RNA sequence: GGAAAUUAGGUGCGCUUGGCGUUUUAGUACUCUGGAAACAGAAUCUACUAAAACAAGGCAAAAUGCCGUGUU
DNA sequence: CTATTCAAGCCAAGCGCACCTAATTTCC
DNA sequence: TTGAATAG
């Protein structure tokens, strides 16, 4: 049978809708439900690797200066360095001796924190904040008649303190610092030059960017060749070749050939420039000046300006004309017409200057060409700045068709044309389905590529369960990601510090529902420079904040005409601006009598701000001005024949690989999508309800939508293949007929499809260091700590003193203090933090008690928190300890179910039982045959099943999808419901309760069984295994 | 019913201009994009509701047409588009639209 | 829709660093006891400084040494 | 078991290439 | 959102 398949494809979900082609009946829909592929999940893997990496590389700069101490016997293992004070030492070593033990700690406190070496350029105006910039140059001021020792050690005796963000200096001071204490040393101690170079190396010395980790590792390189050819881009037109570097020589004669051919003249002879002439302007304009202007070109053939067009143009209107890079600078250095008019030389010069980093390497692969370049010559040139990127096509094709460029006045596109030379189309001949593979080429955001592989494996199941479709229609998500949302809950503004103070205070106090909104009126607040743009009053940012619900978002062109929900429909206005407006356009609304200011006004205000740096879009403006009347059935399906293509970039990638796939393999699909507002465009002019937080099924019902749009743009170019307002009536009946949209929402056989997640490898446990206390009963209690004490909306200090004030750490050890905290608990117990008000009425911190009052500040509080049960003991890394040091919070990788006497028990893979072999991973036995032992599972019991996150498992008879293993000790796991999520689920039933489901695997679990589904949602009970597996590949 | 002329704007193509059609219970505004000079310089009243215009917007009728939001002083059809030019040419002078 | 160029902006992969942060140990200050005082003892709370560990762990073996939270 | 409670490493600084968007000129 | 402890 025939079908129409639609797609919705989101951020989350591929939903798809398969009706049938005659009937128009709903053969099968679903629901294909995964983790949002977000970058912030390899951002943190390579951020941690970085900073394994800063780690290991400090160490290993200790070490390696302990071993230069070592080595010329400053140091012993024997040497005792405990009570040394490396600032004192440091200050003192600048002008007199040190014992070998002060020296070695000087030393070794320098290497440990040796400062920016990439900053140090750069100076900023103090304006009082958390910058390392402004910090290093109120440092620099600081240092001006000052070694670093000298500032620190003022600060730990006047402050107290030395650590913190205070504390950032340059490489280059410390450098300063180390050869002054060397200097002074060398008269007393028994060193050479070797041992200062080698110390001052080992102090100074990082790595660069284009050098990489060592040797071995897989995100190394072996040299700067291969690390640049790796990263750049092929050509255009010869896929095999490299690109060539941007500023080659012969690169931009063939950037300024192509300007020339691309001139008209306006004169008696030829409109197009002849050869000899553009020699003419080539050599005496283009190697003459710098920045060539259009009254020297029109000077060297003996025209006037305004007899040229045709001429690249910058933003303010000035002609753009190809700078000769290359040329002009090794021209500046050296005339000489043997290295300035060979074209081959200045191209191995630009490649060599653009690959290679540095002034070294450039000198020395400079004179490794044996050109005619003297020394003094390459010196200079190894200094050029600007040499940075790629041309998008290769030598090969910039001199395959330069002389075509000098002698006739064809541009490159004309001559490729000419040459049948055709940019790279990717093969797709022997594939028996749609290949994932390539998706990996043009793709770039991570989120649509997951949602791609996705779609694709799920069209391939459709065409294999039902047979090829005649038309698959497809439409992306739009509006933003969850990713560019946290960006702006990070960014902010520009203009940060006295204004991103308050919104960070309004923004964390609200709720994380209703506060995109917010952000999004902040985001057209600075786009409209704080104007409202149907009155063009002023928008006090303040009142923005304190009274958001006082100014609207206003769609331009109202939803019912233009199914557009971006930034390009919408604008921030004042509250009785959009209630007057109504249904109009803004030239519908200025034009009346409702209005404060008038259209010309208005146009004028737009048209400047449509002009300059950061302009407003031009759909904007288009939409702003808009001047037809949007209630005339003509405009309306102008709107939605002009606003229904999805002109992205991702969905034309995906659509030629579509396309591309049926064309090759002889399949006759018509393959087409829609746009994103325009499905809730047809719900509102549908009548389906507001509220569909009735579970995962409205992805699949979209998709159902998504199929029957097919119908309606087909039956409407039938009637355009052709008494004025019957016509009208027909286009909007069959637009209309709610035939089919009782149809869908009667359907009731929805499939859900839940990625099942067993990668081994994941986080282990969680990063923070708890320490461990042992009360009179023996057990063992984590130390929690307080902090964020005088942050003026915590309250945790104040519950905990109220509730069990015994838990405090403070409470039996220094009860003074305690007195001190409690009495100020007393004072401010209205108050929400009572330190904060204490802070703010006192202008003090709690200090700790003594009599003469030079008490210390508290800054962080410990508690006896709960009873340690799971947990990683670390101690061992810890010597002396005279407590348990523990990692908490053992992330679970699976539980096996087992059925034992009648009782169903399970054990818990950690992810740490999960390790690493050659090729693969291995499941600890001695780790699971402890668990098993811990369970009390005999050699008699039943294996049932393995669980991993998001297997399905039913329980009593109720299906659930998996979670994880939420308590091994108590035998509970979480699992959450399929159709739906859990607390979805209990708002819809206004239900309280906290939106969580446990389960406990014990004696009154009556029937576990495992089942699955396949890509689409077909439901099947899984046979498992006598065993369970071992071995991950 | 009493028809007002509450807006107008003179362009290069005609004038702009907006009617107000009240009754006790609502107002239904007309937008006349383009109305020539020949029916606007001699007070052709008669002619105006032949020309093109766009949807009445209907909304409930306001308690006084005194003067629109911009401050033009409201004229009712009858006295004529001069009577509405010559008492608001200087605002409109003002607001670009003379 | 596709090709090239100029400018501004954005995203991603990967690389290189900094200062923090958590925790232990030691010293010092703080509290308590003895004492005229150096000092000694107790307490391990609060802060500062140093040294060390920081996904469990796996390589390697003087080395600007390497790997371990991503995707499929 | 049900309902609750607790808390979970961070921000600043620089570089290479790839890709995308927006504006402009020519052609296919 | 999730490991997981706790009061009842």
């Amino acid at each position: 049978r025939n079908y129409i398949l639609g797609l919705d494809i989101g951020i989350t979900s591929v939903g798809y809708g398969i009706i049938d082609y005659e009937t128009r009946d709903v053969i099968d829909a679903g629901v294909r439900l995964f983790k949002e592929a977000n970058v912030e999940n390899n951002e943190g893997r390579r951020s941690k690797r970085g900073a394994r990496r800063l780690k290991r590389r400090r160490r290993h700069r200790i070490q390696r200066v302990k071993k230069l101490l070592f080595d010329y016997n400053l140091l012993t293992d024997h040497s005792e360095l405990s009570g040394i004070n490396p600032y004192e030492a440091r200050v003192k070593g600048l002008s007199q001796k040190l014992s070998e033990e002060e020296f070695s700690a000087a030393l070794l406190h320098l290497a440990k924190r040796r400062g920016v070496h990439n900053v140090n350029e750069v100076e900023e105006d103090t304006g009082n904040e958390l910058s390392t910039k402004e910090q290093i140059s109120r440092n620099s001021k600081a240092l001006e008649e000052k070694y670093v020792a000298e500032l620190q050690l003022e600060r730990l005796k006047k402050d107290g303190e030395v650590r913190g963000s205070i504390n950032r200096f340059k490489t280059s001071d410390y450098v300063k610092e180390a050869k002054q204490l060397l200097k002074v040393q060398k008269a007393y101690h028994q060193l050479d030059q070797s041992f200062i170079d080698t110390y001052i190396d080992l102090l100074e010395t990082r790595r660069t960017y284009y050098e990489g980790p060592g040797e071995g590792s897989p995100f190394g390189w072996k040299d700067i060749k291969e690390w640049y050819e790796m990263l750049m881009g092929h050509c255009t037109y010869f896929p095999e070749e490299l690109r060539s570097v941007k500023y080659a020589y012969n690169a931009d004669l063939y950037n300024a050939l192509n300007d020339l051919n691309n001139l008209v003249i306006t004169r008696d002879e030829n409109e197009k420039l002849e050869y000899y002439e553009k020699f003419q302007i080539i050599e005496n304009v283009f190697k003459q000046k710098k920045k060539p202007t259009l009254k020297q070109i029109a000077k060297e053939i003996l025209v006037n300006e305004e007899d040229i067009k045709g001429y690249r143009v910058t933003s303010t209107g000035k002609p753009e004309f190809t700078n000769l890079k290359v040329y002009h600078d090794i021209k500046d250095i050296t005339a000489r017409k043997e290295i300035i008019e060979n074209a081959e030389l200045l191209d191995q010069i630009a490649k060599i200057l653009t690959i290679y980093q540095s002034s070294e390497d450039i000198q020395e692969e400079l004179t490794n060409l044996n050109s005619e370049l003297t020394q003094e010559e390459i010196e200079q040139i190894s200094n050029l700045k600007g040499y940075t990127g790629t041309h998008n096509l290769s030598l090969k094709a910039i001199n395959l068709i330069l002389d075509e460029l000098w002698h006739t006045n064809d541009n490159q596109i004309a001559i490729f044309n000419r040459l049948k030379l055709v940019p790279k189309k990717v093969d797709l001949s022997q594939q028996k389905e749609i290949p994932t593979t390539l998706v990996d080429d043009f793709i770039l955001s991570p989120v649509v590529k997951r949602s791609f592989i996705q779609s694709i494996k799920v069209i391939n199941a459709i065409i294999k369960k039902y047979g090829l479709p005649n038309d698959i229609i497809i439409e992306l998500a739009r509006e933003k990601n969850s990713k560019d949302a946290q960006k702006m809950i990070n960014e902010m503004q520009k203009r940060n510090r006295q204004t991103n103070e308050r919104i960070e205070e309004i923004i964390r106090t609200t709720g994380k529902e209703n506060a995109k909104y917010l952000i999004e009126k902040i985001k057209l607040h600075d786009m409209q420079e704080g104007k409202c743009l149907y009155s063009l009053e002023a928008i006090p940012l303040e009142d923005l904040l304190n009274n958001p619900f006082n100014y609207e978002v206003d769609h331009i062109i109202p939803r019912s005409v233009s199914f557009d929900n971006s930034f390009n429909n919408k604008v921030l206005v004042k509250q009785e601006e959009a209630s007057k407006k109504g249904n109009r356009t803004p030239f519908q609304y200025l034009s009346s009598s409702d209005s404060k200011i008038s259209y010309e006004t208005f146009k004028k205000h737009i048209l400047n701000l449509a002009k300059g740096k950061g302009r407003i879009s031009k759909t904007k403006k288009e939409y702003l001005l808009e001047e037809r009347d949007i209630n005339r059935f003509s405009v309306q399906k102008d709107f939605i024949n002009r606003n229904l293509v999805d002109t992205r970039y991702a969905t034309r990638g995906l659509m030629n690989l579509l396309r591309s796939y049926f064309r090759v393999n002889n399949l006759d699909v018509k393959v087409k999508s829609i746009n994103g507002g325009f499905t809730s465009f047809l719900r509102r002019k549908w009548k389906f309800k507001k509220e569909r937080n009735k579970g995962y099924k409205h992805h699949a019902e979209d998709a159902l939508i998504i199929a029957n749009a097919d119908f309606i743009f087909k039956e409407w170019k039938k009637l355009d293949k052709a008494p004025e307002i019957e016509t009208e009536q027909e286009y909007k009946e069959i637009f209309i007929t709610p035939h089919q949209i009782k149809h869908i929402k009667d359907f009731k056989d929805y499939k859900y499809s839940h990625r099942v997640d067993k990668k081994p490898n994941r986080e282990l446990i969680n990063d923070t260091l708890y320490s461990t206390r042992k009360d009179d009963k023996g057990n063992t209690l984590i130390v929690n700590n307080l902090n964020g004490l005088y942050d003026k909306d915590n309250d945790k200090l104040k519950k905990l003193i109220n509730k069990s004030p015994e838990k405090l750490l403070m409470y039996h050890h220094d009860p003074q203090t305690y007195q001190k905290l409690k009495l100020i608990m007393e004072q401010y117990g209205d108050e929400k933090n009572p330190l904060y008000k204490y802070y703010e009425e006192t202008g003090n911190y709690l200090t700790k008690y003594s009599k003469k009052d030079n008490g210390p500040v508290i800054k962080k509080i410990k508690y006896y928190g709960n009873k340690l049960n799971a947990h990683l003991d670390i101690t061992d890394d810890y010597p002396n300890s005279r407590n348990k040091v523990v990692k908490l919070s053992l992330k679970p990788y699976r539980f096996d179910v087992y059925l034992d006497n009648g009782v169903y028990k399970f054990v818990t893979v950690k992810n740490l039982d999960v390790i690493k072999k050659e090729n693969y991973y291995e499941v600890n036995s001695k780790a699971y045959e402890e668990a098993k032992k811990l369970k009390k599972i005999s050699n008699q019991a039943e294996f049932i099943a393995s669980f991993y996150n998001n297997d399905l498992i039913k329980i009593n008879g109720e299906l659930y999808r998996v979670i994880g293993v939420n308590n091994d000790l108590l035998n509970r796991i979480e699992v959450n419901m399929i159709d739906i999520t859990y607390r979805e689920y209990l708002e819809n039933m206004n239900d309280k309760r906290p939106p969580r489901i446990i389960k406990t695997i014990a004696s009154k679990t009556q029937s576990i069984k495992k089942y699955s589904t396949d890509i689409l949602g077909n439901l099947y009970e899984v046979k498992s295994k006598k065993h369970p597996q071992i071995i991950k590949k | 019913s009493v028809k007002y002329i509450s807006n107008m704007s003179k362009q290069e193509k005609g004038y702009r201009v907006y009617v107000n059609v009240v009754n006790e219970d609502t107002d239904k505004g007309f937008l006349f994009p383009s109305v020539p000079k020949e029916v606007i310089e001699n007070d052709k009243i008669d002619e105006l509701f032949n020309f093109e215009h766009h949807k009445p917007y209907v909304q409930k009728a306001k308690s006084r047409y005194d003067k629109n939001g911009i401050g033009y002083k409201i004229v009712q059809l009858d006295e004529g588009f001069q009577k509405f030019i010559e008492l608001n040419k200087e605002k409109m002078k003002e607001n670009l639209d003379y």
